RNA sequence: AAUCCUGGAUGGAACGA
RNA sequence: CUUAAUUGCGAUAACGAACGAGACCUUAACCUACUAAAUAGUGGUGCUAGCAUUUGCUGGUUAUCCACUUCUUAGAGGGACUAUCGGUUUCAAGCCGAUGGAAGUUUGAGGCAAUAACAGGUCUGUGAUGCCCUUAGACGUUCUGGGCCGCACGCGCGCUACACUGACGGAGCCAGCGAGUCUAACCUUGGCCGAGAGGUCUUGGUAAUCUUGUGAAACUCCGUCGUGCUGGGGAUAGAGCAUUGUAAUUAUUGCUCUUCAGCGAGGAAUUCCUAGUAAGCGCAAGUCAUCAGCUUGCGUUGAUUACGUCCCUGCCCUUUGUACACA
């Protein structure tokens, strides 16, 4: 019948693809990992922490598969949240740009995401095939 | 995951750097009990050391604890990025030391008293006990 | 002031207005202020017909 | 800061003996017996559903709902 | 040149207002009622509606 | 635990200091044809059913 | 509404409307200059451009 | 009951219940029914529903409130105290878990358990201050069925809230044990305690 | 409150006074007739007048 | 060409367009299946239009829905409204008005804003308050 | 063809320019 | 008697009028009927990607067209008038309930808004202004630097909060009202560097077309905490890195690490509020080189409780008493 990433629930797909990237062990991890907060408006590093880069990579891979073109500022908008500014009211604050940039560069390196015309990054057909096969295995889990 | 059957070598006051670090909690916050270190620093340290952060503090045998303490007191030797530190650029010598001791209070007092010596406004306000970060002192 | 205002009112209602009004405010014959108010005919104060018809 | 961080010998035995006798089991129940704290309550519940002792009818975090098995 | 339509129209309004005050202060004797502006290609005409067209 | 029901038949008028009490004419199903006047706290439609803890009462207009 | 500060804090929103239309005409240039010298009106700004490609 | 497979794959397992008789995937608004007379107008049951969100206009005229489903009214009463204004989704999930628990304990229709709790917590007598003119007294008066159910819901939710507040027990657990101990006259619940207090105060003031 | 005003009532009274052999009991054709017949400056007034004429026609027919 | 209609549902901002053409069962939303919508609770709210009729009335068609505007709940209500309206539109244009009346009668005996849109809309804000009716807190001395 | 009927209340303290 | 309404029925030494109210205007809600629309969309057809391949599914695509306008924009119009029915009312004005309807509290919210006054505020908005004062070591104008922020205290708006319907970390992604560079340097996409703030090379937009589907937050899916002033309240205070600006020192702001206070639901008193309102949640604009905890608006999630009374505070009318009239 055919499958796509739109046919699978987002949380289960992102978990499966992040575990697949961690088992494949060939994307990259930058080195200043487990030394960053992922947002200036955060207050702790991620709690997974032997990870969370495959999770962020799987999430933006699904996000680029959904959209046409995203750039780094779009992902900073997407992964930013409410900063508790102490005793003043909260505010939306964009996430760390270096994390998303290096995730996009590592996904270009592994060949899921390509650079796009009209700016930004686009999904590649190789990455489209990989994401569809991971979604097929994802809903293959429940048999 | 699965349930372990840990044994009664568990020690729940085991102390480091002149502070009674509590046990029977998670090590990162147990270490934040110490001066000079907080949640972020403790997580970084216990990450640089290969440690099970899903494990309490009365575990963590003493070689592990002392490896942790070595990382704490000499962090830059283990690729800690030196913007992470508190007393960065250190007007006594111009290096990046992390004050994690009662040295934190001693150096606080020394900074205040050198400001008093040079007769800085910040030091005079510290002397009188007022607010000094530029606040209204109407309330 | 009376002559002036009533002459204005006469000339307007001769010109063919449905109504007029002349308010003269200030010091008249004294120090303490007083608003004299002269009028004739018809006048409205509310609605879009103000913005349409009356000229102020 | 009251009680029951780690079992260390015996509350394993107490759990594995007693929990199949309850009608409703969750974190708050295992704790209001002042057995295991909440972290170990979550872990123990995962362990018991793994072994098939308890019948689960939960669906998500922050509220687990387990009963006996037959 | 090359100015947004919002600011263009606001500028037209302020131009109207400034002309209105100017002609109010100048053409007081001459029974100045109002003005109109009509922008065209090649030319921009400014009509002055007043009582007497002898002095103006 | 003796308790008496009562169907409303005529809502009379609102009553009390702040107008939060309503006078009601009630007729109760066990031994009907015995109407009473009572006071009630909350909203009432007629053809509503009450729960009287005591029936040996009759309210006057509160002031 | 007030010049000064005294009073109930009363506010006032004034508003201007701006209506905008556009037309595309496939024309020869003599008709083009005829239709730019036609239809001049007060209170209305007109712009014209050519070779929209 | 025979499935109807389809291009988009529906879950047939629950397609069964879906195109069958209607309910919240578990519990019917069939054989459940209100135990007590006098308050068979102010419980919406029949009509049934699926889930208790029901973005409806009830607090508009006077009694469409009474035509509203009691479960929606419980969610709505849970949605309060500042930090929980909105969060109707939290309330619906709490109600889901609460009815699950009231089925686990006391295998039964938790809808029926809730209805019994309501009708057993509804105070049937209450006091009002008459005017007098400065020194007036409390007078015992009857209580309408609508106020009975409303005060029932308020008391249950408030007891659950003040229990779960600053306690490991979850609000669903507190609401569950309170609805149980109200379905029975256990006299351990905030609701029935307050009911008894008000009723005996009225007895004193008559 | 839905009390009609004197402009409406007077206009309806006049329309009945001098156009009674027209003016069906239906609001719709009465409305279109008001359009045909009177220089009313607003649809809302036209419809209010038509409604009141219809009301008066009804309580004319029944006496 | 192929038989098709298009309808819409609204809830405060969220226009949910629904194309309904002849097909072989397929129901889908913003480009997916209705089995997966959001937030795991109101999936039954979107199923409601599908069940009260009986699921047999979809095997011959292909529903495709697309949404914008609003929030999660608003979009849920919009899509269920859109599905119902698209269904009755199909049963008007290509099936008998009798079956149309039946479907409308079911959906309207339920009527939690399933055919008819919720007329409620936001009262504006007014000065003196954080909101429309609310006013700031005065002091008196 | 049966058939008896009702109108009705009060309720503390509150100085000055 | 009625009405939100000196709004009406009507009574009648008054008659016929005017103002106000209402009418009106703007906005919000309905229109598979009109006019159309690559600066808004849809369908299909080409070309193309992935999965399935048995048709299919999910996408991409500017000079691939062709067709259409349900969705979006508007312009002209329509529509609701308490319509119909039943009760109630001398049986009049009206009121109540149901039905249908997009809509049935003057449909919702506002604008405009009478006569008479306050010795209300404002000469610090005015090249609006009388009188008085000052008018060239000038309270004129301008330059440097400080102050308007200064603290034993009292009061008023408000902001975070005092926790497991909760925090955190990941996976949350759905909005609407807006604004924006010319003789200029605004809103800024994309790529690159940096943990972060932010820096640099280009690009688009004088704007329904670019920022910007402003992919905002609260919220949902998974886990980590687990009742402890605790990991959540985040004040102080130390050190460092940038940005804006001639200039930031009594810190302009932003970022990182550390320090981690009071606060466990607030007596006595008191405010606001009845539906898409209260409340929670953020976003735009205003001021603005920079700085929001403010305001003006916008939307997102969305309850409880009356549908009344004149008891407190007051308002309108009438009668009545008055030794009051700056009352």
């Amino acid at each position: 019948p055919g499958v796509s990433v739109r046919d699978v629930a987002a949380q289960d797909f992102i978990n499966a693809y992040a575990s697949f990237l961690q088992r494949q062990g060939k994307l990259e991890v930058p080195g200043y990992v487990d030394i960053v907060k992922t947002s200036s408006g955060n207050e702790m590093p991620p709690q997974d922490a032997e990870g969370w880069f495959y999770k962020r990579a799987a999430s933006v891979a699904r996000h680029i598969y959904m959209r046409k073109q995203v750039g780094v500022g779009k992902l900073n908008k997407l992964y930013g949240g409410a900063k508790s500014r102490g005793v003043r009211p909260y505010k939306h604050i964009d996430a760390s740009g270096s994390i998303n940039r290096k995730v996009l560069q590592a996904l270009e390196k592994i060949g899921i995401v390509e650079i796009s015309p009209k700016g930004g990054r686009r999904i590649s057909e190789n990455g489209q095939r990989d994401l569809d096969r991971i979604a097929a295995q994802t809903l293959e889990e429940d048999e | 995951s699965l349930v372990v059957q840990e044994q009664g070598s568990f020690q729940h006051i085991l102390r480091l750097l002149n502070t009674n670090v509590d046990g029977n909690i998670k090590i990162v916050y147990a270490l934040t009990t110490i001066k000079g270190v907080g949640r972020r620093y403790s997580n970084l340290v216990c990450k640089k050391a290969d440690v099970d952060l899903h494990k309490r503090a009365g575990e963590l045998t003493q070689e592990e604890l002392e490896r942790i303490v070595q990382i704490m007191q000499n962090p830059t030797h283990y690729k800690i990025p030196a913007w992470f530190l508190n007393r960065q650029n250190d007007i006594t010598d111009g290096k990046d030391y992390h004050t994690l001791a009662n040295n934190v209070e001693s150096k606080l007092r020394d900074d205040l008293e050198r400001l008093k010596k040079i007769r800085a406004h910040r030091g005079i306000r510290h002397f009188w006990g007022l607010r000094v970060r530029g606040q209204h002192t109407k309330t | 002031i009376r002559r002036a205002a009533y002459g204005v009112v006469r000339y307007v209602m001769e010109s063919g207005a449905k109504g007029c009004e002349v308010v003269v405010s200030g010091k008249l014959r004294a120090a303490r202020a007083k608003a004299m108010k002269f009028a004739d005919g018809f006048l409205i104060h509310s609605g879009q017909p103000v913005n349409d018809f009356i000229d102020t | 800061a009251q009680h029951a961080v780690i079992l260390d010998q015996e509350k394993y035995d107490r759990i594995l003996k007693e929990v199949p006798t309850y009608r409703y089991v969750s974190v708050s129940v295992l704790v209001d017996r002042l057995k295991i704290g909440g972290s170990l309550a979550r872990i123990a519940l995962r362990h018991l559903e793994k072994e098939g002792i308890i019948k689960p009818i939960s669906k998500h975090s922050k509220q687990a709902i387990y009963t006996r098995a037959t | 040149a090359l100015i947004s339509k919002k600011r263009k129209l606001v500028a037209d309004g302020v131009f109207y207002a400034e002309l209105n005050e100017f002609f109010t202060r100048e053409l007081a004797e001459e029974g100045y009622s109002g003005v109109e502006v009509r922008v065209t290609p090649t030319k921009t005409e400014v009509i002055i509606r007043a009582t007497r067209t002898q002095d103006v | 635990t003796p308790v008496t029901l009562a169907k409303v038949i005529k809502v009379l008028g609102r009553t009390g200091s702040r107008g939060g009490v309503t006078q009601v004419r009630v007729e109760f199903l066990e031994d009907t044809s015995r109407t009473i006047v009572r006071n009630v706290k909350g909203p009432v439609r007629e053809n509503d059913i009450l729960v009287l803890m005591e029936s040996e009462r009759e309210a006057r207009r509160l002031r | 509404k007030t010049p000064n500060g005294e009073g109930s804090k009363t506010w006032e929103t004034y508003e201007m409307r701006i209506h905008k239309r556009y037309i595309d005409l496939e024309a020869p240039v003599q008709i083009v200059k005829r239709i730019t010298q036609i239809t001049i009106e007060p209170g209305v700004d007109v712009e014209v451009v050519v070779a929209s490609n | 009951f025979t499935p109807v497979v389809l291009a988009t794959p529906i879950p047939e397992e629950v397609q069964q219940a879906q195109t069958e008789i209607k309910l919240f995937n578990k519990w019917s608004f069939e054989e459940v029914e209100v135990k007590d007379a006098s308050l068979v107008d102010y419980v919406q049951v029949r009509q049934p529903i699926f889930v208790a969100h029901t973005a409806g206009r009830y607090a508009n005229k006077r009694f469409r409130k009474a035509q509203c489903p009691i479960i929606e009214r419980l969610t709505n009463s849970l949605m309060m105290n500042g930090r929980n204004n909105g969060k109707k989704l939290k309330a619906v999930r709490i109600i889901k878990h609460t009815l699950d628990i009231i089925n686990v304990l006391t295998d039964q229709n938790p809808i029926q358990v809730v209805v019994d709790a309501i009708t057993n917590t509804g105070p049937r007598e209450d006091t009002t201050r008459v005017g007098g003119g400065g020194a007036a007294r409390r007078q015992a008066v009857d209580v309408s069925p609508l106020r009975r159910v409303n005060q029932a819901i308020a008391l249950l939710t408030i007891g659950a809230r003040e229990a779960a507040f600053r306690n490991i027990k979850t609000i669903a657990e507190t609401l569950a044990e309170e609805l149980i101990n109200a379905a029975k006259g256990s006299s351990t619940s905030y609701a029935i305690k307050k009911k008894d207090e008000l009723e005996r105060v009225a007895k004193s003031n008559r | 409150g839905r009390v009609r005003t004197k402009t409406v009532k007077r206009a309806s009274k006049a329309l009945i006074e001098r156009y009674y052999p027209k003016l069906t009991l239906d609001f719709q054709t009465n409305k279109r007739l008001c359009d045909e017949i009177a220089t009313i400056q607003s649809k809302r007034l036209r419809n209010k007048i038509a409604g009141y004429t219809t009301h008066l026609m009804k309580r004319i027919q029944k006496g | 060409a192929v038989p098709s209609v298009q309808t819409f549902g609204k809830k405060k901002s969220a226009t949910a367009v629904a194309h309904v053409k002849a097909g072989k069962g397929l129901i889908k939303v913003n480009g997916s299946p209705i089995t997966l919508v959001e937030p795991e609770i109101l999936r039954f709210k979107v199923y409601e239009p599908l069940l009260l009729v009986g699921l047999d009335k979809f095997s011959n068609i292909d529903i495709r829905v697309r949404v914008t505007g609003g929030g999660h709940v608003s979009q849920v209500y919009a899509i269920r409204q859109a599905i119902a309206k698209g269904l009755v539109a199909y049963h008007q244009k290509y099936v008998d008005e009798q079956s149309k009346n039946e479907l409308k009668k079911a959906f309207t005996s339920y009527d939690r804003t399933l055919l008819i849109a919720d007329s409620r809309r936001p009262e504006p804000k007014k000065f003196g308050g954080k909101g429309a009716r609310s006013r700031f807190q005065k002091s008196y001395r």
